C-alpha cells in the first residue's frame, strides 16, 4: 500500500480494531425490526 | 446521523430501540450494542442534483460492471427530480 | 398362500408418528388455487395434501420465527383426489376435501367489440 | 475428453494389500502422466455451456441486457 | 315445562320427508297463527332422516323421529310436544 | 350436434361455433401464450403473443381473437409459432427497464415467465431505452410506467367490469402511454383488481411495497369476512406475519375480483389489538389480568343472575360456532336474549322461514333475470361483488335495472322511479306502469335491503315487497323454481345468527335491561351504559379496541377470522369455513373456546370439547351451516307472504336514504377497517384530492 | 444440434432395444414393460415375484452376464397404490453394458432378498429397510444400519418430516444425553419455486 | 376377496403365538437389562414398561401388521441384549426430563392454541 | 477469489448497494440469510433486517454471485473467531461495520477479479 495506496472513502475506518471477542467491546446480536402488533390503550378516565 | 433513546441506546438507522419495559436490555448489560454510525439516507441525501440537457438520462451506478444494471430515468415532470432506483442519484433538467 | 383378509388398511402402529399427531391434526385435500398475479394455469393440475396451521412465535434472540409442529411444512402431492383419501385414510389423519374449481368456458367474440345496437360496444381500443 | 488422453491402468496380481497399494502409486505416476498431457491441449474458448436458460449470464451482460437479467434473476431464485 | 322453541327438519327431497313437507306447506301458516310467539324453525337436513327438535327451559332438548310420518301424524307429535303430554 | 370438428397437433376435438382457437388449444390441455387476453375482459389483439399457425396457411393467427373453423389443425409447437413468440418476446423486451432486482413483480411476473419459456436468452438490442414518467392514481395503487407493456388491460376492466371510463391511451406509436391525462385519481370499491390483471410491475400495491418475494409465502384459502358477499381469498403469510390479500376464484360468488376494503384491510388487525384479559382496578381502570381471574369474575355473575338479567349482542364479525356456543351458555341460565345490532322485522313468519331472509336468486341467478328493481339499497357500496355482476348482467344481457331510494351512481344507467316508499304500494297496487314492466318480465328479480330494513319501517316495507312479488306470481304464473323475492345483506355474521335462532336487532333488551351483559364484538355502540341499568355488568369479547371495549367491565381477548378455522354463511345462505392463516396475539384465543372455558368454570359445561363437536352441535341446531359450499334450499314464499299479511304497520312519509350515500363512506365500516391506516389514506385521498 | 446439444448414439439404442426385447422374451412370467430412454439406458418393469430368477438370468446367462451390482435402492411415491419401487442396477463387464430392472411394494408385501444372487444386496436392503421400511424376505441379519438405535420411523419417506420428530441434548439433572420433541428457534422456510406456463410440451399429460 | 401375500403368519393366531414370544423373550431380558446397564429403575417396573409398550399396539387386528411390529420388537431386543444401546436409549423409553402435559381442557386452554 | 467474513458493501456516495431483492436469501444452499424489507423515509427500497448466521452458512459464496448490485460479499478476513456462539450470528449493523472495516482490500480484490465474473 506504499507504491500504490487505497481508494479512499469516507465510510472506511479510519482506525482498524482486531479482534474484540471475549472484551467488553464484543458484538452482541439483537433484532433490528420494529414491533409488528400494536396493542389497545384504555382510556385514561373511569366509565361511570 | 445517530441518535439516542431516551433511556440512553443508540437508535440503529433502522429505528430499533428497546423500550424502558424490555427486559432485552439485559443483553447490552457489561458490553455494547453494535451500532453502524454511517447513515445511507443521510450520505444520500448530501449529493449534489446533476443537470443534464436531455429529456432521457442513463444511470449505471458508476463504475460500468461494477455498477448496478443500468435504468433509463424520464425528467419530464419540473416539479420533482428524477431518482434512480437502484442509486438513489437525483437528475434534473435545468429549469430557468 | 393368500391370507384373504378383509378389512380396512391401517399402517398407524408402523410409520413411527407420535400419537398426538395423528388424531389431532387435520389435513386439508385440495387442487391449489391459481395465483391471481399470474395467467399460468400450470400449478392448478395436481391435488395436494397439507396439515393444519399451527403456533408460530417470535425468537428472543434475532427475532426469527420459531415453530414446535413437525409437520409445518409436509406438503404431499397426488394424482387424484382418490389418491389422496386413501393416504390419509391410511395414515390415520382426518381431512377435509374440497372440490376441484374449473374456470366455466367463456363466449368470447371479437366482433361484439363493434356493436350496432348492444351495450357490448367499447369506446376506446 | 477421457478418450483424448493415453495412459495405462496399473494391475495387480496376488488381490493382497501390498499389490493394491504397488496399484495406487503407479495411478499417482499416471495421474502426473495426464495432467501433462491435459497442460500441454488445454483449448480456448468459453467455460460454460452458451445456453443462459441453464448457465448464468456474464455479470456484464446481467447489468446491460434484458433477457440477461431476467434469466439471472430466474436462474438464481 | 317450559317451552322456548322449536325446530323441523325436514330435507327436500327424501320420500320420507314428503309428509312432513305436506304439513308445512298445509299446515305451518295455521300454526303461527295459534302461537304468534314461538319460534318453530324450518331448516333442511341432507340424508338424513326428519327430526323434530323441542327445547325447555334451561337448554334441556327431546328429539323425535318424524321417518315416512304422515301430515296427521306430524301434526299429532307436534300437538303433543307443545301440549306436554306424554 | 352443432358442433364442428377441428385439431390440435392432429388430435380430434368438437368445439361450439363461433369457439377461438385459444380455447379449442385449452380444451387440448395447451395454454397459448399471452399478454393482452383475459377470459373476462373484452377481446383486444395487441400483444400478437397468441400468434399460432395453422397447417397450409401461409400467414399466423392470432388465437385470442380468431374463430377456428371446420377441419382446421392448429400447430401449437411448430417452428414458425415459436419463431413469432420469439420475436414478439424480442419486441416486448427491447425497451422493458431492467427494473425486476427492485419490481415488486419479479418472482410472480408473466412477462419473465413467458421470456424463459418462450422466449430467446439474449438480447441484440443496441440502442437506449424510452423512459416514461409516472402518473398518481391515488394511494393503493402504485404507478411505474416504464414496464408498461400498453396491454390495454387495466383500461379495459375499468371501462366494462368498474363502469369508470378514466383509463385511455394519450399519444401515438412508441410514445403511446397508459392513463388519464390530468391528475386524477382512480378511484373505485373495485380499483385494486388492475393490479392483479396487469402482467407486470407497472401496476403494484402501495401498501404491499417491498415486503416480501412470492416464493416466500404460505398460501392459506379463505373467506372475507368485510361483507355478506363471501368472496373465497387467499391470505399470504411469512414467518407468521399476513403480507397480504389475493382473490381466489370462485365463479358464483366474486369470480375473480375481491373489494378494495377486502383487500387493503388487513392492515387494521395489527393495530387496536386486544392481547390480554382485562379487569376494573380499584381506581376504576382497565388493568391486565390472567384468564384465571377474569373467566372467574365473569363466572361468578353469570351464577348470580338468571333469566331476563342475562343478554348477549353479536356484532358483524361472529363467526357461527361462538354464536351457538354462546347461545347454549345463555340458555343454559335459562336466558334467551341473544339478539345481534342487524334488525331483521320478525312479525309474520320472521326467522322461521330461511327464504324470508336470503337471496334466494342468488348472485349467478342476475344472469339469468331480465328485469330487477332495487329498493333503498346502494349495492354499490353495501355488496360490490354482487353490484360488479348487476354490471356484468347489464352490459352483456340487456338487463333492466330501477330503483327505489336515492339516485345513487351505480356505474350502470338505471330507471329511477322516486324516493318515496309510497311508490312501492303504487306498484302493489298496479298504477305504476312499472308494475306492467314486470308482468311482462319472464325472470323478474326484487331485491330489498336490510339498511331499508333497519329504518323501523322494516315491517311496511318488506310486506311491499312481498306483496309486489306476490302480484309478480300471480299475474304472471309460476315459470318455475325463479324465486322472484330477495333480501340483501350487509354484514358476515347476521345469515347465521338468524340461521340459529338468534332475535334480530336490539329491541329485547330495550324491553328488559339486563344486569350482566354480553358484547360478542358488538361494537355499532346501539347500546349505551344509558340505556342499561346502573352497575350493569358488561362483557365485551372481541379482537380489536373499538367502541365496545372502554365501556367494559371485563375484557376477554378473542381471535380475528384470520386467526380461526370459523363458519360464515353469506347473504345467499351459503355456508363457508376459514382457515387459520397465524395465530391469535398475545394470550387471545379461539372465541368458541373461550365460551366453553366460561362454562366449564361456572359450573355449566357445554358438551362438546373440539371444533368437530361444535360443528356437530351446529349441524344438530341448524343442519345447513355444515354443508359448505351449498346455496339450493326450499321456498317458502307462500307461507310468509301469507304471514306477512296480520300486521299492518304504515309506511313514514320518509325517502328511503342509504347509509352508503357516497364512496368515501365504503372505506370505515367495521372495526378492522377504522383501525386500517390505508383505510384512512384512502378516506383522506376522496375527501381531498391531489 | 450445434455445440450446446448433446449429441446422440442410435447404435447403442438400437443395440439396447434389441437386448430388450431378446430379455422380454426369453422371461414372458415376469416382464411387464421394456424401455430405452434417449440417452440410451435400459429399464426392464418386472412383477415383484420375478426378482430372483430375472436377475438370475442376467447374472448367469452367456449372453448377458451382468455379474456385477453396481446399486440398489427405493423410492417412494405416495400417491400410487404400491408406493415403493425398487431399482437394480447391474453392470455387465464382459459386454460392456449396465441395464436396469425395476419392481414395487407396499408398506405390508414383503420383498425377495437377492443376498443369494448378488453378496452386495445385504447392506443395500439394510439401507432400503431402514429408510423405507421395506421388508425383505430371507435376510441373513435384517436390521438398522443408517439410524440411531431406537429410532422409530422411516425418514426417506415422503411424508416423515424433514427435522424428524425427536432431538438429543445434554440434561445434567439425570447426567445423560435425552430425547425431546423438536423445537426450532428458526422454522424451515418453505419455498414456493414451481412457476405457471409449463416448460416442456413433449411431456404434456391428457387433460382428462 | 382382497388376497395378500402372508409375511409368517397365515391368520391371527400364529401372530398372537409369535407375540406371545416376544413378550416371553422381553420379560425374561429385563432383570438382566437392569443390571447390565446400571440402571435406576426397579425390575417391576422395567417390566410394566414393557407391558405398557405391548399394550399399546393392542388395538391392530391384522396379522401383517401384527408380524411387523413382531418383528420391529425383535430388532430392539436384540439390540438391547447385544449392549448396542447406551443407557441413554434404555432410559429413552421413560421421558424422565420431558414436563407433563395436562389433558384437561381448561389447563390447554390457558397455556396456548393447541388442542 | 478467497471465500471469507461476508460484508455489506456501499456505493461511493455512502449509499448502500443492497436494494433487498432477496435473491441471495433464495439462493443461500443452508438458508443462512434472512431478509426483511420495507421504504424508507425517502421511499427507498431498503432492508429493516439482514440476518446471516454464519454457524448455519457453508461460505460457498453463492449469495455474492447471485447479487446483482455487488452489495453482499465474501471478504478475505479469516481470524474471526469467537469464545461464543451469540457473536457468530451477524445482524445488519454487524455486516455494515464489517464493509466499512474492509471495503479498501474488497474493493481491491473486486477489482482484480470482476473481469472473470
Ligand atoms: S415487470 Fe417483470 S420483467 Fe419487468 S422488471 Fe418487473 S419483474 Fe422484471
Ligand atoms: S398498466 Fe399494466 S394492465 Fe395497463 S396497459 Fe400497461 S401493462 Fe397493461
Ligand atoms: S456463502 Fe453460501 S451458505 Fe453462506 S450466506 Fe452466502 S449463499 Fe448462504
Ligand atoms: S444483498 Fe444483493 S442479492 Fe441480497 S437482497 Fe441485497 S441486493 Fe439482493
Ligand atoms: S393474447 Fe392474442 S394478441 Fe394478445
Ligand atoms: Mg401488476
Ligand atoms: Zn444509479
Amino acid at each position: 500500500p506504499t507504491t500504490k495506496p487505497p481508494t479512499a472513502r469516507k465510510y472506511i475506518w479510519t482506525n482498524h480494531k482486531f479482534n474484540v471477542s471475549g472484551t467488553p467491546q464484543q458484538y452482541v446480536p439483537y433484532s433490528t425490526t420494529r414491533k409488528k402488533i400494536q396493542e389497545w390503550v384504555p382510556p385514561s378516565t373511569p366509565y361511570k | 446521523g445517530v441518535r439516542t433513546s431516551p433511556t440512553g441506546e443508540k437508535v440503529t438507522h433502522t429505528g430499533q430501540a428497546y423500550d424502558d419495559g424490555d427486559y432485552r436490555r439485559v443483553r447490552f448489560s457489561d458490553r455494547q450494542k453494535e451500532v453502524n454510525e454511517n447513515f445511507a439516507i443521510d450520505l444520500i441525501a448530501e449529493q449534489p442534483v446533476s443537470e443534464v440537457g436531455s429529456r432521457v438520462i442513463s444511470c449505471d451506478g458508476g463504475g460500468g460492471a461494477l455498477g448496478h444494471p443500468r435504468v433509463y430515468i424520464n425528467l419530464d415532470k419540473e416539479t420533482k427530480t428524477g431518482t434512480c432506483g437502484y442509486c438513489g442519484l437525483q437528475f434534473r433538467q435545468p429549469h430557468h | 398362500q393368500l391370507i384373504a383378509v378383509d378389512e380396512k388398511l391401517d399402517i398407524t402402529t408402523l410409520t413411527g408418528v407420535p400419537e398426538e399427531h395423528i388424531k389431532t391434526r387435520k389435513v386439508r385435500i385440495f387442487v391449489p388455487a391459481r395465483n391471481n398475479m399470474q395467467s399460468g394455469v400450470n400449478n392448478t393440475k395436481k391435488w395436494k395434501m397439507e396439515f393444519d396451521t399451527r403456533e408460530r412465535w417470535e425468537n428472543p434472540l434475532m427475532g426469527w420465527s420459531s415453530t414446535a409442529d413437525p409437520l409445518s411444512n409436509l406438503v404431499l402431492t397426488f394424482s387424484t383426489k382418490e389418491d389422496a383419501v386413501a393416504f390419509a385414510e391410511k395414515n390415520g389423519w382426518s381431512f377435509d376435501v374440497e372440490e376441484r374449481k374449473v374456470p366455466k368456458p367463456k363466449s368470447k367474440s371479437y366482433g361484439a367489440n363493434f356493436s350496432w345496437n348492444k351495450r357490448t360496444r367499447v369506446s376506446t381500443k | 475428453v477421457y478418450d483424448q488422453v493415453e495412459f495405462d491402468v496399473p494391475i495387480g496380481s496376488r488381490g493382497d494389500c501390498y499389490d493394491r497399494y504397488l496399484c495406487r502409486v503407479e495411478e499417482m505416476r499416471q495421474s502426473l502422466r495426464i495432467i501433462s498431457q491435459c497442460l500441454n491441449k488445454m483449448p480456448p474458448g468459453e467455460i460454460k455451456v452458451d445456453d443462459a436458460k441453464v448457465s448464468p449470464p456474464k455479470r456484464a451482460e446481467m447489468k446491460t441486457s434484458m433477457e440477461s437479467l431476467i434469466h439471472h434473476f430466474k436462474l438464481y431464485t | 315445562l317450559g317451552l322456548r322453541e322449536i325446530r323441523i327438519h325436514l330435507c327436500q327431497r327424501s320420500p320420507g320427508s314428503q309428509g312432513v313437507r305436506d304439513f308445512i306447506e298445509k299446515r305451518y301458516v295455521e300454526l303461527k297463527k295459534a302461537n304468534p310467539d314461538l319460534p318453530i324453525l324450518i331448516r333442511e337436513c341432507s340424508d338424513v332422516q326428519p327430526k323434530l327438535w323441542a327445547r325447555y327451559a334451561f337448554g334441556q332438548e327431546k328429539n323425535v323421529s318424524l321417518n315416512n310420518f304422515s301430515a296427521d301424524q306430524v301434526t299429532r307429535t307436534l300437538e303433543n310436544v307443545l301440549s306436554g303430554k306424554a | 350436434s352443432n358442433l364442428i370438428e377441428v385439431f390440435v397437433d392432429g388430435q380430434s376435438v368438437m368445439v361450439e361455433p363461433g369457439t377461438t382457437v385459444l380455447q379449442a388449444c385449452e380444451k387440448v390441455g395447451m395454454q397459448i401464450p399471452r399478454f393482452c387476453y383475459h377470459e373476462r375482459l373484452s377481446v383486444a389483439g395487441n400483444c400478437r403473443m397468441c400468434l399460432v399457425e395453422i397447417e397450409k396457411a401461409p400467414k399466423v393467427v392470432a388465437a385470442c381473437a380468431m374463430p377456428v373453423m371446420k377441419g382446421w389443425n392448429i400447430l401449437t409447437n411448430s417452428e414458425k409459432s415459436k419463431k413469432a413468440r420469439e420475436g414478439v418476446m424480442e419486441f416486448l423486451l427491447a425497451n422493458h427497464p431492467l427494473d425486476c432486482p427492485i419490481c415488486d413483480q419479479g418472482g410472480e411476473c408473466d412477462l419473465q415467465d413467458q421470456s424463459m419459456m418462450f422466449g430467446s436468452d439474449r438480447s441484440r438490442f443496441l440502442e437506449g431505452k424510452r423512459a416514461v414518467e409516472d402518473k398518481n392514481i391515488g394511494p393503493l395503487v402504485k404507478t411505474i410506467m416504464t414496464r408498461c407493456i400498453q396491454c390495454t388491460r387495466c383500461i379495459r376492466f375499468a371501462s366494462e367490469i368498474a363502469g369508470v371510463d378514466d383509463l385511455g391511451t394519450t399519444g401515438r406509436g412508441n410514445d403511446m402511454q397508459v392513463g388519464t391525462y390530468i391528475e386524477k385519481m382512480f378511484m373505485s370499491e373495485l380499483s385494486g383488481n388492475i393490479i392483479d390483471i396487469c402482467p407486470v410491475g407497472a401496476l403494484t400495491s402501495k401498501p404491499y411495497a417491498f415486503t416480501a418475494r412470492p416464493w416466500e409465502t404460505r398460501k392459506t384459502e379463505s373467506i372475507d369476512v368485510m361483507d355478506a358477499v363471501g368472496s373465497n381469498i387467499v391470505v399470504s403469510t411469512r414467518t407468521g406475519e399476513v403480507m397480504r390479500i389475493l382473490p381466489r376464484m370462485h365463479e358464483d360468488i366474486n369470480e375473480e375480483w375481491i373489494s378494495d376494503k377486502t383487500r387493503f384491510a388487513y392492515d387494521g388487525l395489527k393495530r387496536q389489538r386486544l392481547t390480554q384479559p382485562m379487569i376494573r382496578n380499584e381506581k376504576g381502570l382497565l388493568t391486565y389480568t390472567t384468564w384465571e381471574d377474569a373467566l372467574s369474575r365473569v363466572a361468578g355473575m353469570l351464577q348470580s343472575f338468571q333469566g331476563n338479567d342475562v343478554a348477549a349482542i353479536a356484532g358483524g364479525l361472529v363467526d357461527a360456532e361462538a354464536l351457538v356456543a354462546l347461545k347454549d351458555l345463555l340458555n343454559r341460565v335459562d336466558s334467551d336474549s341473544l339478539c345481534t345490532e342487524e334488525v331483521f322485522p320478525t312479525a309474520g313468519a320472521g326467522t322461521d322461514l330461511r327464504s324470508n331472509y336470503l337471496l334466494n336468486t342468488t348472485i349467478a341467478g342476475v344472469e339469468e333475470a331480465d328485469v330487477i328493481l332495487l329498493v333503498g339499497t346502494n349495492p354499490r357500496f353495501e355488496a360490490p361483488l354482487f353490484n360488479a355482476r348487476i354490471r356484468k348482467s347489464w352490459l352483456h344481457n340487456d338487463l333492466k335495472v330501477a330503483l327505489i331510494g336515492s339516485p345513487v351512481d351505480l356505474t350502470y344507467r338505471y330507471d329511477h322511479l322516486g324516493d318515496s316508499p309510497k311508490i312501492l304500494q303504487d306498484i302493489a297496487s298496479g298504477n305504476h306502469p312499472f308494475s306492467q314492466i314486470l308482468k311482462e318480465a319472464k325472470k323478474p328479480m326484487v331485491v330489498l335491503g336490510s339498511s331499508a330494513l333497519q329504518r323501523s319501517d322494516g315491517t311496511a316495507i318488506l310486506a311491499a315487497v312481498s306483496n309486489i312479488a306476490q302480484n309478480i306470481r300471480l299475474s304472471s304464473g309460476v315459470t318455475g323454481d325463479w324465486k322472484v323475492m330477495n333480501i340483501l345483506h350487509r354484514i358476515a355474521s347476521q345469515v347465521a345468527a338468524l340461521d340459529l335462532g338468534y332475535k334480530p336487532g336490539v329491541e329485547a333488551i330495550r324491553k328488559n335491561p339486563p344486569k350482566v351483559l354480553f358484547l360478542l364484538g358488538a361494537d355499532g355502540g346501539c347500546i349505551t351504559r344509558q340505556d342499561l341499568p346502573k352497575d350493569c355488568f358488561i362483557i365485551y369479547q372481541g379482537h380489536h379496541g373499538d367502541v365496545g371495549a372502554p365501556m367494559a367491565d371485563v375484557i376477554l381477548p378473542g381471535a380475528a377470522y384470520t386467526e380461526k378455522s370459523a363458519t360464515y354463511v353469506n347473504t345467499e345462505g351459503r355456508a363457508q369455513q376459514t382457515k387459520v392463516a397465524v395465530t391469535p396475539p398475545g394470550l387471545a384465543r379461539e372465541d368458541w373456546k373461550i365460551i366453553r372455558a366460561l362454562s366449564e368454570i361456572a359450573g355449566m359445561t357445554l358438551p362438546y370439547d373440539t371444533l368437530d363437536q361444535v360443528r356437530s352441535r351446529l349441524e344438530e341446531v341448524s343442519p345447513n351451516l355444515v354443508r359448505y359450499d351449498d346455496v339450493e334450499g326450499a321456498n317458502y314464499f307462500q307461507q310468509a307472504n301469507e304471514l306477512s299479511k296480520l300486521v299492518n304497520q304504515q309506511l313514514l312519509a320518509d325517502p328511503l336514504v342509504p347509509p352508503q350515500l357516497t364512496i368515501k363512506d365504503f372505506y370505515m365500516t367495521d372495526s378492522i377497517s377504522r383501525a386500517s391506516q390505508t383505510m384512512a389514506k384512502c378516506v383522506k385521498a376522496v375527501t381531498e384530492g391531489i | 444440434t450445434r455445440p450446446t446439444i448433446r449429441p446422440r448414439n442410435d447404435v447403442v439404442h438400437k443395440q439396447l432395444s434389441a437386448f430388450g426385447q431378446y430379455v422380454a422374451e426369453i422371461l414372458p412370467k415376469y416382464v411387464q414393460q421394456v424401455q430405452v430412454s434417449c440417452f440410451n439406458e435400459l429399464e426392464i418393469f418386472i412383477h415383484p415375484d420375478g426378482v430372483i430368477p430375472v436377475l438370475t438370468f442376467l447374472r448367469d446367462h452367456t449372453n448377458a452376464q451382468f455379474k456385477s451390482l453396481a446399486d440398489l435402492t427405493a423410492v417412494d411415491v405416495p400417491t400410487r397404490q404400491n408406493r415403493f419401487e425398487i431399482v437394480y442396477n447391474l453392470l455387465s463387464l464382459r459386454f460392456n453394458s449396465r441395464i436396469r430392472v425395476k419392481t414395487y411394494t407396499d408398506e405390508l408385501t414383503p420383498i425377495e432378498s437377492s443376498v443369494t444372487v448378488y453378496k452386495a444386496a445385504n447392506w443395500y436392503e439394510r439401507e432400503i429397510w431402514d429408510m423405507f421400511g421395506v421388508f425383505f424376505a430371507n435376510h441373513p441379519d435384517l436390521r438398522r444400519i443408517l439410524t440411531d438405535y431406537g429410532f422409530e420411523g422411516h425418514p426417506f419417506r415422503k411424508d416423515f418430516p424433514l427435522s424428524g420428530y425427536v432431538e438429543l441434548r445434554y440434561d445434567d439433572e439425570v447426567k445423560r444425553v435425552v430425547a425431546e420433541p423438536v423445537e426450532l428457534a428458526q422454522e424451515f422456510r418453505k419455498f414456493d419455486l414451481n412457476s405457471p406456463w409449463e416448460a416442456f410440451p413433449a411431456y404434456r399429460q391428457p387433460p382428462e | 376377496g382382497t388376497s395378500v401375500k402372508p409375511i409368517f403368519s397365515r391368520d391371527m393366531n400364529e401372530a398372537k403365538r409369535r407375540v406371545r414370544e416376544l413378550y416371553r423373550a422381553w420379560y425374561r431380558e429385563v432383570p438382566n437389562t437392569v443390571h447390565l446397564f446400571q440402571l435406576d429403575i426397579s425390575v417391576k417396573q422395567g417390566r410394566d414398561k414393557v407391558r405398557e409398550m405391548f399394550m399399546k399396539n393392542a388395538h391392530v387386528t391384522d396379522p401383517r401388521v401384527v408380524d411387523l411390529l413382531v418383528i420391529k420388537g425383535k430388532m430392539e431386543l436384540e439390540e438391547t441384549i447385544n449392549v448396542w444401546k447406551q443407557r441413554t436409549h434404555i432410559m429413552r423409553f421413560f421421558h424422565e426430563t420431558e414436563a407433563p402435559r395436562p389433558t384437561d381442557f381448561l389447563s390447554k386452554f390457558y397455556v396456548g392454541h393447541d388442542p | 477469489r478467497f471465500r471469507g467474513e461476508h460484508a455489506l458493501r456501499r456505493y461511493p456516495s455512502g449509499e448502500e448497494r443492497c436494494i433487498a431483492c432477496k435473491l441471495c436469501e433464495a439462493v443461500c444452499p443452508a438458508q443462512a440469510i434472512t431478509i426483511e424489507a420495507e421504504p424508507r423515509a425517502d421511499g427507498s427500497r431498503r432492508t429493516t433486517r439482514y440476518d446471516i448466521d454464519m454457524t448455519k452458512c457453508i461460505y460457498c459464496g453463492f449469495c455474492q454471485e447471485a447479487c446483482p448490485v455487488d452489495a453482499i460479499v465474501e471478504g478475505p478476513n479469516f481470524e474471526f473467531s469467537t469464545e461464543t456462539h451469540e457473536e457468530l450470528l451477524y445482524n445488519k449493523e454487524k455486516l455494515l461495520n464489517n464493509g466499512d472495516k474492509w471495503e479498501a482490500e474488497i474493493a481491491a480484490n473486486i477489482q482484480a477479479d470482476y473481469l472473470y465474473r
